[PDB]
Order: C-alpha cells, then structure tokens, then sequence
C-alpha cells in the first residue's frame, strides 16, 4: 500500500541553513576587524 | 554623515587639484590669446 499513499518525498538540501552560517560570519569577521583598527561603525559615518 | 563623507573625500582632494592646474593651465591659455589679435578681449 505504498504504491498509492505516502506522499511525495523532496530531494532537500538545507543549504540555506549553511548560507547562514558562513554569512553570520562574514559579519563577525568584518566586525572583528573593524575593531582591530579602532575604526568602528560609527567611525565610518 | 560627516564621517560617511569621509570615506569619499580622498576623492575630491584629488579632483580638485585637477581643478587647480585645468584653471592654471587654462590661465596660460588666455595669456596667450592676448597676443593675437583678438578683439574679444577689449
């Protein structure tokens, strides 16, 4: 009974989740280095 | 915004030295339609 039931299975990745990861730490990065500098967000503005 | 416009001013100190000699240079270009017969300059 598989043959007319069960859904329709999705070929996800969750790669979404890993975009986030790499881009929480484009902006840890960035501010880390703003730091470094003493040039900070309200420096640049 | 006064910092922001800091970001941006090493832009303009350049340009407004091309400013300087383009006004020089053009200084020395009138100085010398002086001397041709011009009747503009009267």
């Amino acid at each position: 009974g598989a043959l007319n039931n069960a859904g329709k299975g999705m070929i996800e990745t969750n790669i979404g989740n890993y975009i986030q990861q790499q881009i929480n730490l484009l902006e840890f990065i960035k501010m880390e280095m703003a730091d470094v500098a003493g040039i900070s967000k309200q420096r640049e503005g | 915004t006064l910092q922001s416009s800091h970001i941006t001013e090493w832009l303009f100190t350049i340009h407004d030295d091309v400013k300087k000699r383009a006004l020089e240079c053009f200084l020395e270009t009138a100085k010398v339609a002086l001397k041709g017969r011009n009747k503009k300059f009267q």
